[PDB]
C-alpha cells in the first residue's frame, strides 16, 4: 500500500499504517486501515511461479 | 444486474460489513473501470464458516 507511486532509483522505509476511508488511524489500526509489510510464503510444496 | 451506474459509496466507506476486499481487483478505486455484467448472490451463513 502507498499513497502515490515511487520515483526512479528511490527507496523509502516507513512502517506507518495506510488509511483509505474516513477514519484517522494514527498509531492504532482499524477499519479502512492496513499494515503494509505483509510477507511471502515460500514452500517446497509448490511449482514454478 | 445490468444497465447500471454503480455508486459504491455505501458498500466501501459507509460500510457496516465484516469484510470488504476483492480478489484480483483493487477494492479502493474500483469506480474507474467497468465490465459487461455483475451479479448478486445471497445465502445464509453463520459467522464462523
Amino acid at each position: 500500500f502507498r499513497k502515490s507511486n515511487l520515483k526512479p532509483f528511490e527507496r523509502d522505509i516507513s512502517t506507518e499504517i495506510y488509511q483509505a476511508g474516513s477514519t484517522p488511524c494514527n498509531g492504532v489500526e482499524g477499519f479502512n486501515c492496513y499494515f503494509p509489510l505483509q510477507s511471502y510464503g515460500f514452500q517446497p510444496t509448490n511449482g514454478v511461479g | 444486474i445490468s444497465n447500471c451506474v454503480a455508486d459504491y459509496s455505501v458498500l466501501y466507506n459507509s460500510a457496516s460489513f465484516s469484510t470488504f476486499k476483492c480478489y484480483g481487483v483493487s477494492p479502493t478505486k474500483l469506480n474507474d473501470l467497468c465490465f459487461t455484467n455483475v451479479y448478486a448472490d445471497s445465502f445464509v451463513i453463520r459467522g464462523d464458516e
